[PDB]
RNA sequence: UAAACUCCUGAACCCGGGACGAAACCCCCGAGGAGGGGACUGACGGUACCGGGGUAAUAGCGCCGGCCAACUCCGUGCCAGCAGCCGCGGUAAUACGGAGGGCGCGAGCGUUACCCGGAUUCACUGGGCGUAAAGGGCGUGUAGGCGGCCUGGGGCGUCCCAUGUGA
RNA sequence: GGAGCAAACCGGAUUAGAUACCCGGGUAGUCCACGCCCUAAACGAUGCGCGCUAGGUCUCUGGGUCUCCUGGGGGCCGAAGCUA
C-alpha cells in the first residue's frame, strides 16, 4: 500500500493490412517515501488497463535505499548502456534537483536533497532503469565493512 | 506595489483558506467557503494533473501571494538565504517572518498582513524609538516593536488590542499588551511555524 | 637574484660569444603532461676556454650586444656531442619540409 | 616491454576478481608489495607472497570475495567494486595536500606514493604531505 | 585522441557565424524602402506576404517582412529593421519595425499593441 | 468582496523650526616647538530631517496548442495572418483577429542585438572511429613521445614548513 | 608482340525508341622490356605493439615414447564482459 505515481504513458503501434493497430505503454515508480521503492512499465491494449498492469509489476519489482536524514549516502555513474546517470549526496535544504524521470524515483524514495544529471542519451524509459540500477548499487558504511570485513 | 485587485479571489485558485482578508476570512467567507474552486469561468470543471513544474509553481505562489510581496523582493530573499549557510529552506522562511511589516501581523496589532503595511508605512509604528516606516526592515532579534505616541489611542489600533487580549501568540516572540509593545526574541524555527507551504518545492522551483 | 641556467653549448662559430642551448620542463597549463620547450641563448666568453658540447652554466648579466644579454660560469662536462646531435639533426630536418 | 606494470597489474585484479578466481600472480617489484601492502591494510585482498614461476620471481594475489547471493543469477559481491590507475604513464599526476580526493566520500581509498612513503587518502592527509596520485579503489 | 595529440594539435575551438548581417552589433539599421511587394510563401503554405527590399545606410540591400495586417509603405518610405528571419519565406532574414519613421502602426488591433506598435486607444 | 455604501489611516499639498559635513591655516600663554585656551568660513540649502495641520490619491505590459503557468464564444475559411522550433489557418481554429475569463510580472512589461549556459555539440575533469561522421592502401624509419627487475650517489620535476611578493 | 578475348566502332535482331542487355564482325587494350601515373567497396569497411580474461569442435604446420602434452597460423559455436 506504498505511494504510487506513473512517469509517462505512451501509443506505439502495428502496421498491418489495412490499418495500424495500437498498445498503449505505461511507466509507473512505487515508494514508500523511505527506503522502500519499486518501478514498473506495463503494456496492455489499453491505458487505464496498462497502469494496472504497471501497478502489478511496480509492487512486484522494489529496491532498499538507505537514506540519510532525506539524502543518498554517496554518489554513482551508472551506465545501462545507452543512458548515464550519477547521484551526488546534498546537504539538508538542498532538494531533489534532477529529470522529470529520477525526480519521482527519488521523491518516492523519501530523498529530499541530491544533486544528479543525465548524459549519453535521455530516454525516459531508459533512463528509468539507469536509476533504478543505480540505487540497487547504492552501499551504506556498514555494508561496506561487512563485505570487507569477511571474518 | 502588491496587487490591491482582488484578494479573497486567491484563495480560490490556491485551493486553500487564505487569511489575506482579516475578520471575513475567519467569519463563513474567506470566499473559499463558498465558492471551493478557482476563479474564472471555469474552474468549476475537472482539472487536469499539474506537470512538476505547475506544481512547484503553484507551491511558490501560495508562499508569495501570502506575504503578499514582490516578486523581485521575494526572489532576491530566497537567494538571500542561498548565502548563508544553514538549511536553505527554513531559513528563508525565517527571513519573511524577521521581516517588520510581517511581525506588526503576528503581534496582533494588526488584523490583516496588508493593513500591517498600512500603519507601518504610516508610521504608526515604532521600534526602539523611531518611526520606522518601511515595510521591509529586517527585526533583528531583542528589539521593542512598540507603537508610537500619537498611533497610541488610534480608534483601529484599539479595535485590534483590545480583540488580542489573552490568547498565545508566537513562541519565538513576546507582547506587552498594555504598554503596547513586543519583542522579536528569537529565529522563528521551521517547528514553531505552520504554513500550508511546503518549502522544499518552493527551493527546487528556483533551482530551475 | 641573476637568474641562472644550466644549458649546452651549440655554436662556439662567433667572436668571444657562443651560443647556449636550455632546456626547461613543465606541466600542462591544462593537460597536466610534463612538456619540455628550450631557448637559445648567446653567452660572451672572452677567454673563448668553452668549446662545443660544454654543458654549461649562464647567468642573467650587463647587455653586451644586441641580442646577448649573458656570461658565462663554468664548464659542467666535456663530452656531450650526443646532444649537440639532436640539435643539428633538429636542423637538417628542416631543409626538407619547404619547397 | 609493456610500460605501466601497475597498471596491468591492477587489471589482473579486475579480470580475475570478474571471473572469481582465486588467486592470480604478477612480476615481483617493491612498487607492488606497496600497492598490496596498502590493498591488504584497508582490506581489499586476502594477501600475498613471493611465488616462483620456472624461475620468475612472481606474486600471488589472494583475492577476495563477497557472501553468494540469492535471486536470480548467484552473483557474489565483489570486495573490489572498482579499480583504476589515475596517474598513467602519459599523464603524471601530482597533488598537493589539501587537493587529495575523497574516494565516493570516503568508502574508498586512494593510493598514493608520498615524498615519504606511500600512503592513502586519509593516510597521507594525517601525515600533512602530497604526492603522485597513483590510484584509487572502492 | 592522447594527451600527446592534445598537447600538439590541441581542441579546435568552436565559431559561429551571425544569422544576420545587420550591422556590428546593432539592434535595428534604418533603411528606405525602394521595391514593395507581395510574395508567395514557400511549400506547405500560400498566403501572398507583404515585403519590402530596403537599401540600407550601411551601403547593403536588403528584404524584410512587413508584420500586422495591411501598412503604408512606398518607394521612399524610410523604417527601422529588427532583424528576425520568416521560416516561411527564402532570403527575407529581416524584420520591419511598425510605429517607426514612414512605417505606420497596425490600425484597430487591440491584443499586442507593443510588437506592433501601437498606441493603446482610449475606451472611455 | 470585486464595485456600490459605512467607517479608519493618510502620499501629495500648507505653517513653523532647521543641520551634520568645519576644523585648521589664522589670534594669545610658552619659544612661531610641544601642550591648553580664542575667533572667521557651507556651493549643496531654508534642501535632508523634526514637529503641526492635511485630500483616498497613476496601472501598465507580455502571454494562455505542445515545450510553458494559464479555456471558451464569435468573425474568418491555405484568405487575412501566426512562428523560437514541431507546426497552425482549404466551415465547425483553445495556434489567425475581436470578446469574456485566466496565467505571469508590476513602474514597469515585451522585442531585436551580442556574450556564457544548457552543449559531455572540441569531451583536462568529460566524448568517440566494424555498419551511424570518422583507421592513414601497405611498409621503412627521422624528430618527438612512451619504457622492464635490484643496489647506490645528486636532488632537475613532485611534496612539506618558514619568509618576501601577491597594493 | 599480337592466338583468344574486347571498350570505341560496323552490322543483325528486340523495342514506340534501343547509342543497351542477345547475335555476327572488330580496334586500342590485354602480353613482354625500360620509364611514368599512385587511384579503388586498396574491405576484416576493424592502426601497430605488450600484458591480462572458460572451454568445445576441424584444419594447416612444427617438436616430443605419443588413444595425448606442447608452440605458431587459419576457420565455425560460444564464459564472463562489451554492444544502439
Ligand atoms: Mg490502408
Ligand atoms: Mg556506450
Ligand atoms: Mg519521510
Ligand atoms: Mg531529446
Ligand atoms: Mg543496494
Ligand atoms: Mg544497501
Ligand atoms: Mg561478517
Ligand atoms: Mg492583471
Ligand atoms: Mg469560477
Ligand atoms: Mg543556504
Ligand atoms: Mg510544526
Ligand atoms: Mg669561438
Ligand atoms: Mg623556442
Ligand atoms: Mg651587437
Ligand atoms: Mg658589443
Ligand atoms: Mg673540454
Ligand atoms: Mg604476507
Ligand atoms: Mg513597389
Ligand atoms: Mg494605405
Ligand atoms: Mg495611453
Ligand atoms: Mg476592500
Ligand atoms: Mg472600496
Ligand atoms: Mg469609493
Ligand atoms: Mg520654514
Ligand atoms: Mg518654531
Ligand atoms: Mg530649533
Ligand atoms: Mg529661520
Ligand atoms: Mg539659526
Ligand atoms: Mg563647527
Ligand atoms: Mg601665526
Ligand atoms: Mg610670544
Ligand atoms: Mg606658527
Ligand atoms: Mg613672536
Ligand atoms: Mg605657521
Ligand atoms: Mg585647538
Ligand atoms: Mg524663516
Ligand atoms: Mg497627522
Ligand atoms: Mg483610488
Ligand atoms: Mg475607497
Ligand atoms: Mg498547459
Ligand atoms: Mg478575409
Ligand atoms: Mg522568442
Ligand atoms: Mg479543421
Ligand atoms: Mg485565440
Ligand atoms: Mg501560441
Ligand atoms: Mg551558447
Ligand atoms: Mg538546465
Ligand atoms: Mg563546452
Ligand atoms: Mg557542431
Ligand atoms: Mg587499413
Ligand atoms: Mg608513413
Ligand atoms: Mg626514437
Ligand atoms: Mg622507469
Ligand atoms: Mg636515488
Ligand atoms: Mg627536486
Ligand atoms: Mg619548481
Ligand atoms: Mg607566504
Ligand atoms: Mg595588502
Ligand atoms: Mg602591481
Ligand atoms: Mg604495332
Ligand atoms: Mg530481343
Ligand atoms: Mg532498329
Ligand atoms: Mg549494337
Ligand atoms: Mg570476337
Ligand atoms: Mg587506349
Ligand atoms: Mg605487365
Ligand atoms: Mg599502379
Ligand atoms: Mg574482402
Ligand atoms: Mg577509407
Ligand atoms: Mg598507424
Ligand atoms: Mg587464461
Ligand atoms: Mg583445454
Ligand atoms: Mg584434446
Ligand atoms: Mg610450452
Ligand atoms: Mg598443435
Ligand atoms: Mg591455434
Ligand atoms: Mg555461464
Ligand atoms: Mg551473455
Ligand atoms: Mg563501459
Ligand atoms: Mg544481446
Ligand atoms: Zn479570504
Amino acid at each position: 500500500d506504498f505511494e504510487e505515481k506513473m512517469i509517462l504513458i505512451r501509443r506505439t503501434a502495428r502496421m498491418q493490412a489495412g490499418g495500424r493497430r495500437f498498445r498503449f505503454g505505461a511507466l509507473v515508480v512505487v515508494g514508500d517515501r523511505q527506503g522502500r521503492v519499486g518501478l514498473g512499465f506495463g503494456k496492455a491494449p489499453e491505458v487505464p488497463l496498462a497502469v494496472q498492469k504497471a501497478g502489478y509489476y511496480a509492487r512486484r519489482n522494489m529496491v532498499e535505499v538507505p537514506l540519510q536524514n532525506g539524502t543518498i549516502p554517496h554518489e554513482i555513474e551508472v551506465e545501462f548502456g545507452a543512458s548515464k546517470i550519477v547521484l551526488k549526496p546534498a546537504a539538508p535544504g538542498t532538494g531533489v534537483i534532477a529529470g522529470a524521470v529520477p525526480r519521482a524515483i527519488l521523491e518516492l524514495a523519501g530523498v529530499t536533497d541530491i544533486l544528479t544529471k543525465e548524459l549519453g542519451s535521455r530516454n525516459p524509459i531508459n533512463i528509468a532503469y539507469a536509476t533504478m540500477e543505480a540505487l540497487r548499487q547504492l552501499r551504506t558504511k556498514a555494508d561496506v565493512e561487512r563485505l570487507r570485513k569477511g571474518e | 506595489g502588491r496587487y490591491i485587485g482582488p484578494v479573497c479571489r486567491l484563495c480560490r485558485r490556491e485551493g486553500v483558506k487564505l487569511y489575506l482578508k482579516g475578520e471575513r476570512c475567519y467569519s463563513p467567507k474567506c470566499a473559499m467557503e463558498r465558492r471551493p474552486y478557482p476563479p474564472g469561468q471555469h474552474g468549476q470543471k475537472r482539472a487536469r494533473r499539474p506537470s512538476d513544474y505547475a506544481v512547484r509553481l503553484r507551491e511558490k505562489q501560495k508562499l508569495r501571494r501570502i506575504y503578499g510581496i514582490s516578486e523581485r523582493q521575494f526572489r532576491n530573499l530566497f537567494e538571500e538565504a542561498s548565502k548563508k549557510k544553514g538549511v536553505t529552506g527554513s531559513v528563508f522562511l525565517g527571513l519573511l517572518e524577521s521581516r517588520l511589516d510581517n511581525v506588526v501581523y503576528r503581534l496582533g496589532f494588526a488584523v490583516s498582513r496588508r493593513q500591517a503595511r498600512q500603519l507601518v508605512r504610516h508610521g504608526h509604528i515604532t521600534v526602539n524609538g523611531r518611526r520606522v516606516d518601511l515595510p521591509s526592515y529586517r527585526v533583528r532579534p531583542g528589539d521593542e516593536i512598540a507603537v508610537a505616541e500619537k498611533s497610541r489611542n488610534l480608534e483601529l489600533i484599539r479595535q485590534n488590542l483590545e480583540a488580542m487580549k489573552g490568547r498565545k501568540v508566537g513562541p519565538w516572540l513576546s507582547l506587552d499588551v498594555e504598554g503596547m509593545k513586543g519583542k522579536f526574541l528569537r529565529l522563528p524555527d521551521r517547528e514553531d511555524l505552520a504554513l500550508p507551504v511546503n518549502e522544499q518545492l518552493v527551493i527546487e522551483f528556483y533551482s530551475r | 637574484p641573476k637568474k641562472v641556467l644550466t644549458g649546452v653549448v651549440v655554436s662556439d662559430k662567433m667572436q668571444k660569444t657562443v651560443t647556449v642551448l636550455v632546456e626547461r620542463q613543465f606541466p600542462h597549463p591544462l593537460y597536466g603532461k610534463v612538456i619540455k620547450r628550450s631557448k637559445k641563448y648567446l653567452a660572451h666568453d672572452p677567454e673563448e676556454k668553452y668549446k662545443l658540447g660544454d654543458v654549461v652554466e649562464i647567468i642573467e648579466s650587463r647587455p653586451i650586444s644586441k641580442r646577448k644579454r649573458f656570461r658565462v660560469l663554468r664548464l659542467v662536462e666535456s663530452g656531450r656531442m650526443d646532444l649537440v646531435e639532436k640539435y643539428l639533426i633538429r636542423r637538417q630536418n628542416y631543409q626538407s619540409l619547404s619547397k | 616491454m609493456l610500460t605501466d606494470p601497475i597498471a596491468d597489474m591492477l587489471t589482473r585484479i579486475r579480470n580475475a576478481t570478474r571471473v572469481y578466481k582465486e588467486s592470480t600472480d604478477v612480476p615481483a617489484s617493491r612498487f607492488k608489495e606497496e600497492i598490496l601492502r596498502i590493498l591488504a591494510r584497508e582490506g581489499f585482498i586476502k594477501g600475498y607472497e613471493r611465488v616462483d614461476v620456472d624461475g620468475k620471481p612472481y606474486l600471488r594475489v589472494y583475492l577476495k570475495y563477497g557472501p553468494r547471493r540469492q535471486g536470480p543469477d548467484p552473483r557474489p559481491e565483489q570486495v573490489i567494486h572498482h579499480i583504476r590507475r589515475i596517474s598513467k604513464p602519459g599523464r603524471r599526476v601530482y597533488v598537493g595536500v589539501k587537493e587529495i580526493p575523497r574516494v565516493r566520500r570516503g568508502l574508498g581509498i586512494a593510493i598514493l606514493s608520498t615524498s615519504k612513503g606511500v600512503l592513502t587518502d586519509r593516510e597521507a592527509r594525517k601525515l600533512g604531505v602530497g604526492g603522485e596520485l597513483i590510484c584509487e579503489v572502492w | 585522441p592522447t594527451i600527446n595529440q592534445l598537447v600538439r594539435k590541441g581542441r579546435e575551438k568552436v565559431r559561429k557565424k551571425s544569422k544576420v548581417p545587420a550591422l556590428k552589433g546593432a539592434p535595428f539599421r534604418r533603411g528606405v524602402c525602394t521595391v514593395v511587394r507581395t510574395v508567395t510563401p514557400k511549400k506547405p503554405n500560400s498566403a501572398l506576404r507583404k515585403v519590402a527590399k530596403v537599401r540600407l545606410t550601411s551601403g547593403y540591400e536588403v528584404t524584410a517582412y512587413i508584420p500586422g495586417e495591411g501598412h503604408n509603405l512606398q518607394e521612399h518610405s524610410v523604417v527601422l529593421i529588427r532583424g528576425g528571419r520568416v521560416k516561411d519565406l527564402p532570403g527575407v532574414r529581416y524584420h520591419i519595425v511598425r510605429g517607426v519613421y514612414d512605417a505606420a502602426g497596425v490600425k484597430d488591433r487591440k491584443k499586442s499593441r507593443s510588437k506592433y506598435g501601437t498606441k493603446k486607444p482610449k475606451e472611455a
